[PDB]
């Protein structure tokens, strides 16, 4: 990560704003009909369209990411409370991650066009890809 | 592995999917996202920055022989594995192209679909096109596999 | 695809390996080395410290499965597809296992190989070791493709 | 990267010392051995088993490695000429890292097998998959 890519993320979810919480929603749904083997992880939730469950989960993300761009200088401690529960409890596989990360980054492609541009979508995916190793990193 | 609402759903944004226009941009984000790709495109010249990258005719010439290969396969997904026979030997033993870039292509592509398309490329859409990517990188890896 | 020169000091190596312990070290260390595979193993009980993996008995138990399955492919390497058709479907419809895990626990048993025969396992011996590990992993994701 | 981890890449690359140089290069004859593909990074170099190019490489890869363990809790910065070295003018996949990486632990699993105990092959994993990423990042 560089410091010009960290200008072109601060920038980005600099515009998605209140927006972030109903994004992190669609980009959650995006992944479960995208990818169905990502469902086991939840074995609880109703993951149909328009969902409180989804919806709620959804600003989480979002609220762990706008903490992981405001803190992109130290994220291996500001987002620890979270990669303990990812990596020791959840013990997710780090390609679900990668799968996220896409539907994520086609979340930002469809509701902010002028702003998803191949230098913000290179640092994104990078920045992405560090929250991912991160939050999958705290285990053994 | 796709069903009458999906292979339908897949044409029908297709065709307003400029063949000329989208593989470009496709190619250009590979080599921007991924920039370890631009070894293989050498011969191009500039890859610079990402403006260079965008802004180079041998990239969105080369998109158009991508996004080219990619439309033959959707009128033949019964058996894609031969309509990329051809292509599978090309990418894997006469130029050394890791089969993870396949996927990686395949998954910049619905990026595009989504920023050119905005709210009309919605989840199923997404679910359709990604059974394609990965059924095409499959398709394109098999000399190997 | 091994040459006959490969094919014989792969059969030599494998007739001197530890049938009862080298499946439960090469899926104990899987379970170490890559602790999200952890998940698939729940029902195995204590997993916690290295020692608890490695000391477990089911670790173990699965491990000369797992081994078997492996001296299988050895047996029939013009076959894997057909060798592996079955474990394929568990792995991915029953199980859901990543086929990026597959890739892994090859490449951890070939560490493993390495760590019992030392320099008897030279690179030549490790080049044929990974094709067969590839081949392996390759066969136990086809119901995907 | 733990403080458990740290010590653990410290135990290992102890008992090494001196074959150091004599490791790297049996971690590259292994790597264009068992994967031919990354033999075309190399086409300056004459890639045949008893080569002085191979010894004197992983003379360098190897002390990058010593290098790169002081420097544990500073990579980014440390290894900068490197992460110039393979990303700008190499442009080498990061495929190709985790095969070195693969390959650098079957060499210290088959020459110090009292020190590859399942604790440090997952801390070396993890310091080398640090080491790759430190090196395939900043493409530009
Ligand atoms: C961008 C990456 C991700 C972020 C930022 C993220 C963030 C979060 C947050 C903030 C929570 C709630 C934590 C809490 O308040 O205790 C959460 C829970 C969870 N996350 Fe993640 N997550 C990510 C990726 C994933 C992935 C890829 C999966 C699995 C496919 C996943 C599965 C879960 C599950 C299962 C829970 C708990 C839900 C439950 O109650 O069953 N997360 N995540
Ligand atoms: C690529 C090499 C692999 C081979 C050859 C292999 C082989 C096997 C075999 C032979 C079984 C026995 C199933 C039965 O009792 O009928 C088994 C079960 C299983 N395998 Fe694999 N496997 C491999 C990789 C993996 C990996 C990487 C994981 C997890 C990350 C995994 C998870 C499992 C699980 C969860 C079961 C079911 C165990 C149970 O009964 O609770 N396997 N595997
Ligand atoms: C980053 C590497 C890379 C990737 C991921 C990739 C992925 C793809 C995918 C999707 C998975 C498709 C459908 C595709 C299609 C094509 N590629 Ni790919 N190609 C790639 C690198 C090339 C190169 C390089 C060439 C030709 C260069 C040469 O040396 O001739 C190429 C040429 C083509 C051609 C033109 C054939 C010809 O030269 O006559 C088509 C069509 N392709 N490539
Ligand atoms: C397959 C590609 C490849 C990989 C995976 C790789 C992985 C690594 C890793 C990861 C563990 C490390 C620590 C490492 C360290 C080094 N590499 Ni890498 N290198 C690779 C290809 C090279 C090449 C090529 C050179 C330069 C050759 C030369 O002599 O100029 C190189 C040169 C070096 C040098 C010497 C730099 C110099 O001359 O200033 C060091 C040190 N490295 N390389």
């Amino acid at each position: 990560l560089s410091p010009a890519d960290k200008t072109n993320v601060k920038a980005a979810w600099g515009k998605v704003g209140a927006h972030a919480g109903e994004y992190g929603a669609e980009a959650l749904e995006r992944m479960f009909l995208s990818f169905p083997t990502t469902k086991t992880y939840f074995p609880h939730f109703d993951l149909s369209h328009g969902s409180a469950q989804v919806k709620g989960h959804g600003k989480k993300v979002a609220d762990a990411l706008t903490n992981a761009v405001a803190h992109v200088d130290d994220m291996p401690n500001a987002l620890s409370a979270l990669s303990d529960l990812h990596a020791h409890k959840l013990r997710v596989d780090p390609v679900n991650f990668k799968l996220l990360s896409h539907c994520l980054l086609v979340t930002l492609a469809a509701h902010l066009p002028a702003e998803f541009t191949p230098a913000v979508h290179a640092s994104l995916d990078k920045f992405l890809a560090s929250v991912s190793t991160v939050l999958t990193s705290k285990y053994r | 592995h796709l069903t009458p609402e999906e292979k339908s759903a897949v044409t029908a944004l297709w065709g307003k999917v400029n063949v000329d226009e989208v593989g470009g941009e496709a190619l250009g984000r590979l080599l921007v996202v991924y920039p370890w790709t631009q070894r293989f495109f050498e011969s191009f010249g500039d890859l610079s920055t990402p403006d260079a990258v965008m802004g180079n005719p041998k990239v969105k010439a080369h998109g158009k022989k991508v996004l080219g290969a990619f439309s033959d396969g959707l009128a033949h997904l019964d058996n894609l594995k031969g309509t990329f026979a051809t292509l599978s030997e090309l990418h894997c033993d006469k130029l050394h192209v890791d089969p993870e870039n396949f996927r990686l292509l395949g998954n910049v592509l619905v990026c595009v679909l989504a920023h050119h398309f905005g709210k009309e490329f919605t989840p199923p859409v997404q679910a359709a096109y990604q059974k394609v990517v990965a059924g095409v990188a499959n398709a394109l890896a098999h000399k190997y596999h």
